[PDB]
Formats: C-alpha cells, structure tokens, sequence
RNA sequence: CGUACACGGUGGAUGCCCUGGCAGUCAAGGCGAUGAAGGACGUGCUAAUCUGCGAUAAGCGUCGGUAAGGUGAUAUGAACCGUUUAACCGGCGAUUUCCGAAUGGGGAACCCCGAUCAUUAUCCAAAUGAGGCGAACCGGGGGAACUGAAACAUCUAAGUACCCCGAGGAAAAGAAAUCAACCGAGAUUCCCCCAGUAGCGGCGAGCGAACGGGGAGCAGCCCGAGCCUAAUCAGUGUGUGUGUUGUGGAAGCGUCUGGAAAGGCGCGCGAUACAGGGUGACAGCCCCGUACACAAUGCACAUGCUGUAGCUCGAUGAGUAGGGCGGGCCGUGGUACCUGUCUGAAUAUGGGGGGACCAUCCUCCAAGGCUAAAUACUCUGACUGACCGAUAGUGAACCAGUA
C-alpha cells in the first residue's frame, strides 16, 4: 500500500522526475507529494491544480497510477523511502521481492 | 448399441456400455432453469409447524396469529406467510414433476449415448492426481471446448478436475440432471456409468 | 504534568497543587474577558490536571 | 388567426447510474433496586443539526493491537496534538449529578425521607422479598359479534377477536387401574400415514378422531420402620473443540485508437489462491483483497479431584370411586371432560379397564409426586437474490417518521 511517510517520483505528469514525501493520502485515492505544488495570485507556494477559482481544494491531487513508490520491474525509478518496529515487515524488505 | 470408452491416452477404443431410454431434446433444457431458478429461494406457505399461543402471551395484546420462535408467518397478513391468491407454489418458480424431473434425469443419460454428445472414460481417470494431466487427456480427445460443456466421473469427487472451467464435480450417486447435463451436455467415467444403471 | 509527576507528589503536595491549579483555571476565565494572552491549550489541560490529581488521590 | 416545422424556453419523461429498499438463508440472543430502558438539559476556539459524551462532557486511565499522522459527519479560519509514539480498534478497573421500580412527602424534571405490602425477627426494617421493562413464541383463566347456514333461534365464524394472571429461552406432556390386529405392543410429545375412514349432524349444510404402522428422540424414578453408607450435597481446580469478530504482506511489456486504457491485435504468466472493490474507458498477474497463517474475544458447558454416601421389611393415599339434580364445553354419540348443589363404597381371599347395562375371561391397578432429549423468530452480525429502482422499492436511497 501506499503511506504517507514513503516518498515518491513522478512519472507522467508536468511534475515527472521531482521527488518528495507523501502530506496525506485522500479516501478518493489521491495523494499529495511534498514539493509538487502551485503559485497562487498572491505568490504562495499552495499546491492545487490550474484554472480561474474562488475557494478550493488544495493539494495537486496527483493519481497512483502515475507515481513510482518502489517498483520491482525494469523502470527508470531509483530508490525510495520506506516502519521498522514491525520486525516481520523487515523480512519484507530485505527481499528483493517483497517490502 | 456399444459405446466406445476411452483410456487415460484416449485411445480410440475400450470396453462397452449405454442406456436405453428414448432421448428426448425434448428432455434437456429447462428443467435445471428450474433448478437454477428453484434451488435459489421460494416462500411456500404452510410449510412450517409455527403455532399460536392464543391469549396470555405476555403483558400485552398479541393477537394469535400463526407465531413461531418469535415472529408470525403462514398468516398472508405477515410477511413469508402464504399468498392469498391462485396458481403458484413457491416463489417466481416453474410450476408442475416428479416424474418428468426423473423422465429427464432417464432421457439425460440416454443423451450420453448420442454422436454429438460424451465419451466414457476409464476408471483410471479417478487416480490422475493433477489438473494439468486433465487438460492433455481432454485435448486429445479433442473434447476441450467441453470445459464449456462441464464434467463428472464416479468413485469419489475429482480433486483434478473440480478446478477446471465450469467443473462441478459430482458421483454417480446423487447426480441429478443438473449434473448429468450442465447444459444439456456432460461426461462420465467407466464406473460411473456403471453406477447410474441403478 | 504526567501522571508519574502527581504520583511521586505527596498528599500535601498534591492539594496545594490542586488550589494552585484551581486558581489558574480561574485567571483562565478571562476568555468572557476576551483577554488576549488566554490559550485554548492549557485552558483545556487544567480541567484535565485537576482531574488526574483528584482520582490519584483517590488512588492512594 | 388555423397547422407543421425550425431556434430558444418551460417541464420533466425517457435512457443510463444508484451510497436505498424488498426477500431468503446461516450465525448469535436478553436488559434493569452497585438505581436500567427512555427522555430533558448541557458539552467542541467559532458549531445551528446529527453523532459521541456528559460538568475528568464528541472525552480521562491501563494493557494489547496498530501506525505516522491526526484534531467525528464538514474537504472553513486560527490554532494545536503526535517519536515522553498519538489518531484509530479491542479486555479490566475508577468516576458515574437529579428524577425515574424510587420507596419520605408534594411536584408538568422542582423542594424535605428505605413509601406500601410481606417474611424472618436480636421485633431494630436489623436481615431479605415484591412493586417496572422486553419483538413476538409456551402455559393458566374470562370470552363476543359482523358472517356462513344465500332468512333464522341449535349449529357456524370462535373457542377466534378482545380482557385478566404468570414463566422461560424455550414452555406443556410423561412411565400407563394404557392399547385390545394378540401365546401381542407396551413412558410422553412431534412429523408422515392411517382418514377425510369410524363417529357427529333440521344426518341438511357441514363437522371430524383414534389404535396401529413408518420415523425423530430415548430414562427412568421418589413418601412408615430396621440397617447401613461411593446416590446426593458442599467446596476446589478448571479446559479441548467449535462458533463470532479482528489481524500480517511484492510485483506491469510491444503495435494501433484515445485526453487517459482496465480496448482491439500480438506475446507471456500465476492459480490448495475460475469472490469483490479501487485505479483518467469491459485489470485473475497495476493497488487492496482472496489461499495461507496469526491474534483477540466468547464459548467456561465438561472432565479431574476433596469431604459426603448403600441396602432391607410392610403398606400404599374417601367425601374419593360411584349415584342424582342443574349447567358449561367437546367429534363424544344413554359411550368426552370439567364446575356447582345433594348423596355416598369397598379394599388386592379387592378393584378398575377392553366405546351400551348387569353376573362369568384378558390387561392393568386410580383417588400422591418428579423427570433429560426430538422444533419454533428475527431485534442483532454476516451472506445471497431470473426481486424493485427513486410518481418503482419500506411511509422514509436526499431534514422523514422529518416538514
């Protein structure tokens, strides 16, 4: 699954190559990296999305199809950021196959 | 006349059996529809020793109405009680019977006897342990499109088999015409054939 | 304050604590006032100290 | 101004979707004087509703799980909490205002006390009980009419509707003064059948068994004396299995179309794992999840063990059996059962019964008592449905039992 303490990199959209850490995983399945955002009116560094608004929904909202958490496959991705105290957990993630 | 049973190898040939019983296409169609559509649900009525306790029941007005463990039934005043009205046993089931059912479940095994139709296979079936050997022994026989079809045998249920598509394993004692033709269609086993004589 | 801190205390020093408490709670009232130095935290926290304090007198 | 059409509108049908209903199935099943259910009023920085709590008020503590984020539904502004590991999910303990069975007394939630009945009684309420609630199931009493009879007074609808009292999770019955195809069966219910037969009936309409047989489930036992004791009683230790719920975790190619493929075509793979969901369009191999295994909870019933304790002799229960008068009820017929008034026996060298009465066979013995097992709903949890689809379906998929 995804977690918002792993970091991901972008693969698709405008945003394809920067990485950050998850700020919160959303019920409707999309998630926030720390770094993808927008320049607002006012010059403030929010993230959302592009388009003429008055209140809104914050965060790029940016979809997990298109994200690269770790990836076993023949990818461009590199490494990713990953509990501990689980012990079982860690078993995982020693193996090149599991995590 | 002389059914040609097949070996493990399919080989053109074995030993011999049939069933005498005019087969009926006539005899291979509905009948599990209805069992498709009776098996799943059908508020009978009567059909239920729930009685009343008339009076008394506790502190409180409780008409006698046909009670049961705690809620009424039978009464077509109560929900699952019997319907006040004319032509239909259960639910949204096929009226009718017993003797077709079974005059079915006779003309289904005669329909084995038919060109377009099964193929007996030797009792070794029931050892293949493994599906995949299934498959081969399927292809060779060039009856593959027949996982369409479905599939039994006799002895006991075939663990190597009940995987395989739309496979519903079943013996040749308690078979119903559901499984003697999964569609108007099946296949058995040497024994099996045997077995269902009776 | 932590449960661990109201355990160690002794009995008197448990009750001077809790009029001491009492009587932030009290200068805490200044929310009516508006006051602007108030904090919704440990406004919040006092109602929860003078609570622990009294069921770990209890305790004992 | 008539008609058709066109553009726009009105209106909301239709098509598609549906976080809802309807129906069935499996599992599980009581709550309260250590004062519950329900209701009222409060409680969040701002909060009016709903939900959660309740003045330690949408919370406090402990252990375990879980996990790095979180501060209920509301994705606001400010601010804050978390690795002294929170949020979130599960046992046990503490706290637990007032009324409410409340029970001092009065009272439309407000003011001052074990009220009332009853048992024991150190007669002091001192020690206890009852007084309420709960969807409908079982038992015990009271008991219609519309209606049918194509009128109606029996009969019928009813022993139903409705009234009263009480138990449990289940209730009633029950070891035969029976049955009565016999050198025979042989505790009692229930299911099937026997029967729509025997029987009843302006014999009109209608009404309507049982013995037996085939099954389910099986268990038999207690009251005066003599003697003596492995049944019972008190207490201790204390589960298995099963059932319900919760829990652990990786991986995505080529061509074409497209904003994007979970498309078409080509190639390949897993499967004690041919359920479902998610992901920019129909993804078994992209993510969850499913086999697998683990954990918590309930089950806790039982078993084992300590101290208790057999057995023997005789009899066997009168206002009853029975009779008469007057009624109720029943399929009950001179041959059902029960109530009320009156009368009234004998005893196993006796008596009752085998569908009429009285004298002669067979069976069994009342007027005392107890007794396991064989099912039945749907509040609650989960699953399913050739069921309906938002003038459909529960009245309620939207504040609904609300406006």
């Amino acid at each position: 699954k995804i977690r918002r303490d792993d970091e991901v990199i972008v693969l698709t959209g405008k945003d394809k190559g920067k990485r950050g850490k998850v700020k919160n995983v959303l019920s409707s399945g999309k998630v926030i990296v720390e770094g993808i955002n927008l320049v607002k009116k006012h010059q403030k560094p929010v993230p959302a999305l592009n388009q003429p608004g008055g209140i809104v929904e914050k965060e790029a909202a940016i979809q997990v199809s298109n994200v690269a958490i770790f990836n076993a496959a023949t990818g461009k991705a590199d490494r990713v950021g990953f509990r501990f105290e689980d012990g079982k957990k860690v078993r995982f993630f020693k193996s090149n196959s599991e995590t | 006349m002389e059914l040609v049973l097949k070996d493990a190898q399919s080989a053109l040939t074995v030993s011999e059996t049939t069933f005498g019983r005019d087969f009926n296409e006539a005899l291979v169609h509905q009948v599990v529809v209805a069992y498709a559509a009776g098996a799943r649900q059908g508020t009978r009525a009567q059909k239920t020793r729930a009685e009343v306790t008339g009076s008394g029941k506790k502190p409180w007005r409780q008409k006698g109405t046909g009670r049961a463990r705690s809620g009424s039934i039978k009464s077509p005043i109560w929900r699952s009680g019997g319907v006040t009205f004319a032509a239909r046993p259960q639910d949204h089931s096929q009226k009718v019977n017993k003797k077709m059912y079974r005059g079915a479940l006779k003309s289904i095994l005669s329909e084995l006897v038919r060109q377009d139709r099964l193929i007996v296979v030797e009792k070794f079936s029931v050892e293949a342990p493994k599906t995949k050997l299934l498959a081969q022994k399927l292809k060779d026989m060039a009856l593959e499109d027949v996982l369409i079809i479905t599939g039994e045998l006799d002895e006991n249920l075939f663990l190597a088999a009940r995987n395989l598509h739309k496979v519903d394993v079943r013996d040749a004692t308690g078979i119903d015409p559901v499984s003697l033709i999964a569609f108007d269609k099946v296949v058995m086993t040497a024994d099996a054939v045997k077995q269902v004589e009776e | 304050m932590k449960a661990k801190e109201l355990r160690e205390k002794s009995v008197e020093e448990l009750n001077t604590e809790l009029l001491n408490l009492l009587r932030e709670q009290f200068n805490l009232r200044m929310q009516a006032a508006s006051g602007q130095l108030q904090q919704s935290h440990l406004l919040k926290q006092v109602r929860r100290d003078v609570a622990r304090v009294k069921t770990l007198l209890n305790e004992k």
